[PDB]
């Protein structure tokens, strides 16, 4: 009837035009009452450490301490050499060092080239 | 200059003869003292250095760097005594002894007048660092970085001792001012291109260079604050002032040896302010800036042009003094909250007004606020680039953007927002911490006033 | 000056207000009427944009398709 | 009590001002330089005495 | 004033207009310049008066430092280390002299274009040619020997560009 | 983190974030200073389109305004003495040909 | 706009280019011209400092404006009469330009129609 | 100065006020404790009707959650008591 | 000695006094903006006699006070420009400043 | 930098007419109101554009502090669609905003006047890209099309805002301030212009549809 | 806000969210007063057209299809109270909020001003310690074995008793704290 509109990775699906929550089962709801039991868990482990008058200091969270592990130090172990690691890493690595110095040379070449014929005009160049 | 140097070694049996509730307050006394004194090197000539004797000279590059260290010994003190505070007096006393000796070593390897005695003080300075690290440390990753710290490091300056001695039994002295006078042309063969890269690698790696400053993250993110301090502010500027010193005698091999170190530096200078843009640790994102900072400089000494090395001193002072407010400032909330991650702790600035506008002037002076000498060394060394070729001011354009993003951003996740509900342990700022930041910020202003003291010897 | 809220009422006007705005108003409508009156030419127009069909061929300097 | 902004905030700092300029800033060349004044015909100037003649005559298209 | 030579710092006659006024209506101006000058100019004459007389009654001098010249480096064996140190510093002394010229030179050319307003173009051309002809001098004397600059790779780029207007001189003698 | 529902009772509220639920691994570049995900009116790749045609429009346009320009009906600006000859650089030891205006 | 549209929808070729004109002879058409004079010396005009641009044949009318504004300083209102001329000269200068305009336009059409009839009178 | 300090009996006072302007209820059947859907014969459309019209009046928005809860006058008032530090 | 410079000067220096009172106890009272306000409106006021010389004789001069560091060629020096544009724009910029500042003393009276 | 001037003035124009936050639309008008001045810097005539900078301040200034003023009111509402009939509740602020708005469309005799109506006079009379004429001349329309879109939307009708009026202009230092700026606004632009030296040479000839062109494109 | 969310939306919630957002849009459409007032009894009138459908598989694909067309035909420029999540006030008071357990760190000399505030704050702290452990002894006794379901928390029940957690409700910093 109307203009359809289509997600896209920066402009994502509302979830008013989703089809997946338009067409319920009952293992969907099931689903659904073990994810608000974890999230409610979980909040109350929090809020019963916050209330506490004999609290002083941070509350240690192992979602954060396991987030900047991951980021940080759990990278290396689990790394393999594959063919996509090393054409990416030979390519986003090697590519711009030798794009840039080919860039550099061909300016530098044409400068030197330039003095050496005497006009470039470097009248009142008097700081380098 | 016996007269700077004996204080130390003084300050040694003094700290070591002291009443186990006194230390603190007669080292931070007596290297106050000591800075005053050093104070007096700023007064340098136009046409040639101070050569106080057959060992030890002092010229405008190396002053400024004396009077940084000396400078900077106190504030490592105050510094370090929260944190130290549980420690035995003995153990207390043997920390402040391997910083009496690290400014000692650095002390003497700014002033000496030969390649060898250079050598041998710049590679002493491991021991008392690598100590600190692998000792004073709080993590067990610390003893990874020391060892990251070390071979590092040698695997750099033991190639640079055989090419120094060679060099010494083919023009018969290493005394700088014999190889300056003397200096000849290096012709362009394989022999020659590998004695460039045995006399370069060393304070290339101490730089640290892109893709050789593995090392530096490790070793500024365990140490200890004191540690961090020295490693970023004065132990990084070490392979400047060597690169300075040993370039005399590279012409005209450098103007085609460093295109791979110049590819390096300006494309590591890019991919380091990227990758501050993603960092959850605060004090990596603090090493991943000197890196940037010192590609800058290491881009600043390969082109070798008057306007770079003036730019490039300039950036080496200004550099040190910022990242060690830096450093302090993020140490702070750790001793709070016992927690490097930068997302930890927000919306500070409600908590700690003060302590709130000390980061918002260090952040300005990072991302080089005019008129700061920040700014000055920035400016020279992009002019001398524009002057070697019209495209560079691409690269260090980005850079100049990049830096700002970062920089707000550190701030604007620190301070700004809300405050963490669940931290209700941050205590009012101490006067300590306070009148360290206001030592660290007010030289740098007083230097903007008087610019010419930082310039260099091209000055 | 106490003014105090009215709900779902016309607010309260001070006569000062009203005076100001009248006054100033009028200032202005005095001001362009004045000024047009003694300077009509900075809108009007000063001198006669002349046309250039009507200029002879011999202020113009053109011959007569001969020579 | 009444006029004393005017005296530490205006009379304090253009005598300040005036006495660095005056003895110190203009004792050294080209510290203040000063666009020529514009000379028109019929002018006389005040040093030399010297007057300007007048401009050639106009053609009156009045 | 006295305080520089108006011979290197030179300045043009300074002639003024005249007030030659054409309205009744008073000038504001005049009477603020009479206000500034009562208000202003008399007591900071008075203060300079007395800071004067009281640095009268205490007179001592300072003096210009004199350096004799000495060999150059044109004149000194190849590893006499003596009279090169001794002709590298005389070398570096000059060099700052001429940097002191060419700031000399940029202050005039700096001071005519603001003075002579809407006529730069044509009445200060004398000050950009005595600029022009003194940055190429400098430019043949001490650009592109960079850092870690001394008197042997100046009298080496002199001799370089000494055997190449010889070689063109005596190849165009040849046409 | 601007997709998750600003009315609910979060731990940390400006983050939008729960103590003890799993972060993401970017989440440090959805923290809501930054890049947002959030769905538009109007559809990406529809969007892109209207913007980069009105963008290719106006310089094709300004291209043809410029090799299509517009002026008036007149002649060149006369300057008396040779163009200014004298004024724009001088030189004035080499006799410039000279240039004449007529009275029309 | 009208001469836009003549140029750039008709025919061009007969049509003034502005960049490349006169294209004609100033002494063509005309048996003898006049050389059109100045008042104002070059050091007259100098010592005003009007402009480079301000320089043009009606500078002493400028010349006698400035003048006047300095010497009625704080009656901004009384040099109606100065400004005036100066206003009738520019007026008088943009005239001539515009007739400049037509005449090349008028010699140029005439030019190409006379030159298109020669070449038809010669190919018969 | 600003606006004056809201009290209870002003909120009250005003959503009262709103309620007996509506069409659907009877000005004098109405009270302060009076149910929607029970003493007034409401349906849920009017209900959110309702709400709408307390947001227009004190200008304020009640998320859905929390609005589909307040089903008297007197449940209103408390909640725009509570959200905008009103206690006396 | 020519009041133009002075003047010039006079007004960019004493809109930095407020800057430097900012320690005092008089930004830890209620009469700050107000001092802030009576500040820039006597700026404004000073200024308003370059203007005045300017439309008088068409005065513009630049003003190179303080040396800052000579590079080898190159001298770096605080200077002022003060031709029509500045001696035009600045007292525009003080009006509206002052009306700003009036108004923000009831915008922001609760701040 | 003509071209750019007039795609900025044009596009921020363009944008201006269709936003409901007041400061938005102000804010837009600031940004067409830059891209005219980087016209006339195109079309050389640098003292043109900086007498338009002077100009501009005063009454952009001024319509800034109106709409605060409006905004202070109604408990910090921005939006103009519930922002009712405030031609007789806020006097003074209407008759400000209302002069405000005919100096920015460059009524005549008016501050805007002098330096607007000057600068479309000579974009018409130079050698200049003509997509660049036409969209100054588009965006002067639309300038007027969003200062009626602001009076009509915030000041004619019926009220829009919330039942508890709490309307009060009645502070000596918002009066005092506004009217200096209108005192400006309608004084400024010939004292100004009556009082500088001529550092241009004027258009004293033109046909006379090309020299009311602004008119009729502001009527329009 | 203050209320637990649910496990999921019934499909009547959803239908009078829908209906709420589309008559805010259409009165961001509808700007004077009477033309809004015409366009929602429009729109009341076509929602309660289907409002008596028994098969809940037709009610939900006409949802869909209002959904749908609420997207196409939503303002993009939505009015938004100056408070709400998109306001233009929506977070502006935040950096002015001071948690309370601050002004346990304020020096002797801070505290010797305000002498009787300081005493009441002295009694709320006493009263919050002697009713912490009723507290946690109420949240475990009301706990089914499995952990929690929902994030509701129970009343006070008992004489004296205190609602467990209130002690971050309660001592909300306010609304406009400075
Ligand atoms: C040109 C101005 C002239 C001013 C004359 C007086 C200058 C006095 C300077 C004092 C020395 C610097 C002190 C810095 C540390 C702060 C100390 C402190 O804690 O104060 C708290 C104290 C009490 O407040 P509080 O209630 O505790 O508030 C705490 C809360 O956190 C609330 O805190 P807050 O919100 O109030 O934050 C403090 C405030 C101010 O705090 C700061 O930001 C201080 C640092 C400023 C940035 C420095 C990095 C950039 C590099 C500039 C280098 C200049 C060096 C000059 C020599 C300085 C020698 C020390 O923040 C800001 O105002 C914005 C900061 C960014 C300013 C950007 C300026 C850009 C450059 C401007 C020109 C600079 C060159 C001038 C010459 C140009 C050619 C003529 O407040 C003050 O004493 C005033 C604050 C200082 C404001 C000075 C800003 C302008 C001065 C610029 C440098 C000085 C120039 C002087 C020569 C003339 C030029
Ligand atoms: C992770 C980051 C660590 C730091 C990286 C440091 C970078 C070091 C790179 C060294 C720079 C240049 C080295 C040699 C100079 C020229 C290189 C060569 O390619 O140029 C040509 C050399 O020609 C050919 O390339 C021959 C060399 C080929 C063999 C070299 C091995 C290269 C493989 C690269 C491996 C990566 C090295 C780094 C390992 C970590 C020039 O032709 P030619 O005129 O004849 O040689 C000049 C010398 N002459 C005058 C005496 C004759
Ligand atoms: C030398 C050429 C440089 C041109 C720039 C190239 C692209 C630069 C891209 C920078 C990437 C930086 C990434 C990290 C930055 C921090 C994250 C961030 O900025 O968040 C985005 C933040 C949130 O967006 P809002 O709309 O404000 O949301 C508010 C409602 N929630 O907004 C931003 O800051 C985005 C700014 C990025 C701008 C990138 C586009 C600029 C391109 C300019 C090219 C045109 C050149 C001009 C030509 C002029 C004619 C001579
Ligand atoms: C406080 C009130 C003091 C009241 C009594 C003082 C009255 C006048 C006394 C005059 C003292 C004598 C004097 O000033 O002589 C000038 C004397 C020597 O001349 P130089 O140019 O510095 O020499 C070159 C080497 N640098 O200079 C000075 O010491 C005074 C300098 C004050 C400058 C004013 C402040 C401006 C600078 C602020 C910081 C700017 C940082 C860098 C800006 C970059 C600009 C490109
Ligand atoms: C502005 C542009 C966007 C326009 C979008 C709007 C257009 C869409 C309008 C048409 C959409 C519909 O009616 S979709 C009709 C959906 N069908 C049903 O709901 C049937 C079952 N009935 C119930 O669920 C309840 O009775 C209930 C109706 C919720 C009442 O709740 P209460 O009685 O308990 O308060």
């Amino acid at each position: 009837s109307f203009p359809k509109y289509k997600p896209s990775r920066l402009a994502t699906l509302p979830a008013t035009l989703d089809p997946a929550e338009y067409d319920i089962s009952p293992e969907t709801r099931k689903a659904q009452a073990e994810r608000l039991a974890i999230r409610s868990r979980l909040k109350r482990e929090y809020l019963l450490q916050y209330n506490d008058p004999n609290r002083l200091g941070v509350i240690e969270d192992p979602a954060l301490i396991r987030w900047t592990y991951a980021r940080s130090a759990n990278i290396y172990p689990n790394f393999r050499p594959t063919p996509k690691t090393s054409l990416l890493g030979a390519l986003f690595g090697i590519g711009p060092l030798f794009f840039w110095y080919y860039v550099f040379k061909t300016d530098r070449d044409k400068k030197e080239k330039l003095i050496q014929e005497g006009k470039l005009d470097q009248t009142f160049n008097i700081s380098y | 200059m016996l007269k700077i140097i004996i204080p130390t070694t003084m300050l040694l049996p003094m700290t070591w003869m002291s009443k186990h509730n006194m230390i603190w307050i007669n080292a931070t006394v007596h290297s106050l003292l000591i800075s005053l004194i050093s104070l007096s090197l700023l007064n340098q000539l136009g046409e040639n250095s101070l050569n106080f004797s057959l060992t030890f000279f002092s010229d405008s590059l190396s002053a400024p760097l004396l009077v940084l260290t000396t400078w900077l010994l106190p504030l490592m003190l105050m510094a370090s005594q929260s944190h130290l505070s549980k420690e035995t007096t003995t153990r207390k006393k043997l920390y402040i002894t391997m910083l009496i000796l690290l400014q000692l070593f650095l002390i003497m390897t700014f002033t000496a007048t030969e390649l060898i005695l250079f050598y041998i003080l710049f590679e002493a300075t491991l021991v008392p660092t690598l100590i600190i690290i692998t000792r004073w440390g709080n993590q067990t990753e610390r003893l990874n970085a020391g060892l990251y710290f070390l071979f590092y490091t040698l695997a750099g300056s033991l190639p640079l001792l055989v090419a120094l001695v060679y060099i010494q039994n083919t023009t018969g002295s290493l005394n700088f001012l014999i190889i300056h006078y003397w200096s000849h042309p290096l012709s362009n063969s394989w022999s020659n291109i590998f004695m460039w890269l045995a006399c370069i690698m060393a304070f290339m790696v101490k730089m640290p260079l892109y893709g050789l400053h593995l090392w530096l993250p490790k070793a500024h993110v365990e140490a200890p604050i004191a540690g961090s301090m020295v490693l970023a502010a004065v132990l990084l500027k070490l392979g400047g002032y060597g690169m300075m010193r040993i370039t005399t005698i590279l012409n005209p091999l450098t103007n085609y040896m460093a295109y791979p170190f110049l590819m390096l530096s300006m494309w590591g200078m890019i991919m380091t302010s990227s990758i501050c843009l993603r960092q959850t640790d605060l004090k990596s994102l603090i090493a991943y800036s000197s890196v940037s900072h010192m590609a800058l400089v290491i881009v600043a000494i390969m082109i070798q042009t008057p306007w770079s090395f003036m730019g490039a001193t300039a950036l080496m002072i200004a550099h040190g003094l910022t990242s060690s407010m830096l450093f302090c400032l993020a140490n702070t909330n750790y001793e709070r909250v016992h927690s490097r991650t930068m997302i930890l702790a927000r919306g500070l600035q409600t908590l700690l007004p003060l302590m709130a506008t000390w980061w918002l002037v260090a952040s300005l002076t990072n991302l080089a606020l005019p008129p700061s000498i920040n700014l000055i060394g920035e400016l020279f060394i992009i002019t001398a680039s524009f002057s070697w070729s019209n495209i560079t001011i691409i690269l260090m354009g980005m850079n100049m953007m990049i830096t700002a993003l970062y920089s707000l951003y550190m701030l604007i996740t620190t301070q700004r927002g809300k405050y963490t509900h669940h931290i209700n342990n941050i205590k009012p700022s101490f006067t300590r911490e306070n009148a360290l930041m206001a030592l660290h910020i007010l030289p740098l202003l007083l230097l903007t006033l008087n610019p010419k003291m930082i310039l260099g010897p091209l000055y | 000056v106490h003014i105090e809220p009215r709900y779902r009422q016309f607010p309260q006007l001070t006569r000062s207000q009203l005076i100001q705005a009248e006054f100033f108003s009028a200032t202005m409508w005095f001001w362009i009427l004045w000024r047009f009156w003694h300077d009509s030419d900075a809108v009007l127009g000063h001198f006669p944009y002349p046309d250039p069909s009507q200029w002879t061929d011999e202020e113009l300097g053109i011959l007569p398709d001969d020579e | 009590r009444h006029s004393i902004f005017a005296v530490t905030h205006v009379l304090i700092p253009v005598w300040i001002i005036h006495y660095y300029l005056k003895y110190h800033v203009t004792a050294k060349p080209y510290t203040v330089v000063e666009r020529k004044p514009r000379i028109f015909p019929g002018d006389t100037i005040l040093e030399t005495g010297e007057v300007i003649p007048l401009m050639k005559e106009f053609p009156d298209q009045h | 004033p006295d305080s520089w030579d108006k011979d290197v710092y030179p300045e043009p006659p300074r002639r003024t207009p005249a007030p030659a006024p054409q309205t009744s209506l008073p000038n504001p101006v005049t009477y603020l310049t009479k206000i500034f000058d009562l208000l202003v100019d008399r007591p900071v004459t008075l203060a300079r008066e007395f800071i004067e007389q009281q640095h009268a009654k205490n007179r001592y001098y300072y003096y210009h430092r004199e350096f004799r010249r000495v060999p150059d480096i044109t004149e000194c064996e190849e590893k006499d280390i003596l009279c090169m140190f001794e002709a590298e510093m005389q070398w570096r002394r000059d060099y700052k002299v001429d940097q002191e010229i060419v700031n000399i030179i940029q202050e005039r050319l700096k001071a005519c274009q603001q003075r002579e307003g809407e006529s730069y173009r044509q009445n200060c051309a004398k000050e950009l040619e005595q600029f022009t002809q003194v940055s190429k001098a400098f430019q043949d004397r001490y650009s592109d020997l960079g850092a870690h600059y001394s008197a042997r790779k100046c009298l080496a780029k002199q001799k370089q560009r000494m055997l190449a207007e010889r070689k063109a001189a005596k190849e165009a003698a040849a046409a | 983190q601007q997709e998750r529902d600003p009315w609910y009772d979060w731990d940390h509220p400006d983050l939008r974030l729960n103590w003890g639920e799993p972060i993401h691994w970017d989440l440090d570049m959805y923290i809501r200073n930054r890049v947002d995900t959030s769905p538009t009116p109007v559809s990406w790749n529809t969007m892109c389109k209207h913007l980069f045609g009105f963008v290719a429009f106006m310089l094709f346009m300004f291209w043809v305004g410029e090799i299509y320009p517009s002026y008036q009906p007149v002649g060149p600006k006369q300057y008396p003495y040779n163009d200014l000859y004298l004024e724009r650089g001088g030189d004035p030891t080499k006799e410039p040909e000279p240039v004449v205006h007529y009275e029309i | 706009g009208a001469h836009l549209a003549r140029r750039y929808l008709g025919d061009a070729s007969k049509e003034p280019d502005p960049l490349r004109m006169p294209t004609f002879p100033p002494d063509y058409g005309f048996p003898e011209r006049k050389e059109r004079e100045m008042v104002a010396t070059q050091q007259e005009m100098n010592d005003a400092q009007l402009m480079l641009q301000q320089r043009d044949y009606c500078a002493h009318y400028l010349i006698q404006l400035l003048k006047c504004k300095r010497d009625s300083f704080p009656n901004f209102l009384a040099c109606k009469h100065e400004q005036h001329d100066w206003d009738y000269c520019e007026h008088l200068d943009y005239v001539k330009r515009m007739k400049e305009f037509e005449r090349e336009r008028r010699l140029l059409q005439r030019k190409k129609r006379r030159e298109q009839r020669e070449a038809e009178m010669a190919r018969g | 100065s600003d606006a004056p300090p809201l009290t209870l009996e002003a909120i009250k006072d005003r959503v009262l006020y709103v309620l007996k302007l509506y069409d659907k209820i009877d000005p004098e059947k109405l009270s302060v404790n009076s149910h929607f859907m029970k003493d007034l014969g409401l349906d849920s459309l009017d209900q959110v009707e309702i709400i709408m019209a307390m947001e227009d009046e004190f200008g304020f928005e009640i998320p859905d959650i929390d609005a589909e809860k307040l089903m008297c006058p007197q449940e209103i008032v408390d909640y725009i008591a509570d959200k905008k530090d009103v206690y006396e | 000695m020519n009041p133009f410079a002075s003047l010039t000067l006079t007004t960019l220096t004493i809109l930095t006094i407020p800057i430097m009172m900012s320690n005092s106890n008089i930004y830890k009272t209620n009469l700050y903006p107000n001092y802030v306000k009576t500040t820039v409106s006597y700026a404004f006021t000073l200024s308003l006699v370059p203007l005045l010389m300017f439309m008088h004789t068409g005065q513009e001069m630049i003003i190179s006070n303080w040396h800052w560091m000579t590079l080898q060629t190159v001298e770096l020096s605080l200077s002022f420009k003060m031709d029509y544009f500045s001696v035009m724009f600045i007292p525009v910029a003080l009006f509206v400043t002052w009306s700003i500042m009036e108004f923000s003393m009831w915008y922001m009276h609760s701040d | 930098t003509l071209c750019l001037g007039a795609i900025t003035t044009l596009f921020t124009a363009l944008c201006a007419i269709t936003q409901n936050d007041i400061k938005k639309i102000v804010a837009f008008s600031t940004s067409s109101q830059l891209g005219l001045m980087m016209v006339t810097i195109g079309i050389n005539q640098p003292h043109l554009a900086f007498l338009h900078i002077c100009m501009h301040a005063f009454f952009k200034a001024m319509l800034f502090m109106c709409s605060g003023s409006i905004i202070h009111s109604l408990n910090d509402e921005q939006d103009i669609r519930k922002m009712g009939g405030l031609y007789k509740a806020m006097p003074f602020t209407t008759t400000a905003l209302i002069i405000g708005s005919l100096a920015l469309t460059g009524m005549p005799y008016l501050t805007g006047f002098y330096s607007k109506d000057l600068i479309i006079e000579a974009v018409n009379m130079s050698y200049t890209n003509a997509w660049a004429l036409l969209m100054t001349l588009i965006a002067t329309s639309l300038t007027a099309a969003y200062s009626t879109r602001i009076i009509f939307f915030a000041f004619l009708g019926k009220p829009r805002f919330p039942p508890l009026v709490l309307i009060n202009e009645n502070n000596p230092l918002l009066i005092n301030s506004i009217k200096r700026l209108l005192i400006g606004s309608i004084f400024a632009g010939f004292i100004i212009s009556n009082n500088i030296p001529p550092m241009t040479v004027p258009n004293t000839t033109m046909p006379l549809y090309m020299k009311m062109t602004a008119l009729i494109v502001t009527i329009m | 806000a203050f209320s637990a969310p649910a496990a999921y939306l019934t499909h009547q919630q959803k239908v009078l969210r829908l209906y709420k957002r589309a008559l805010r849009h259409l009165e961001s459409w509808c700007v004077h007063r009477d033309k809004y007032r015409y366009f929602a009894c429009l729109m009341r009138a076509r929602f309660d057209e289907h409002k008596n459908e028994k098969d809940m598989v037709k009610a939900t694909q006409l949802l869909r299809q209002a959904e749908e067309e609420f997207w196409y035909g939503q303002h993009p420029q939505p009015y938004i109270f100056p408070e709400s999540p998109g306001g233009t006030s929506y977070e502006r008071y935040e950096c002015y909020k001071v948690p309370e357990w601050c002004l346990d760190d304020w020096h002797p000399s801070e505290k010797a001003m305000y002498p009787d505030y300081f005493a009441k704050r002295e009694q709320w702290k006493r009263l919050r310690r002697e009713s912490w452990e009723r507290e946690v002894k109420q949240l475990q006794e009301e706990t089914p074995p499995g952990g929690p379901r929902t994030e509701a928390l129970p009343p006070a029940r008992k004489e004296g008793d205190l609602p467990p957690l209130w002690w971050h409700i309660v001592t909300r910093p306010r609304e406009r704290p400075m």
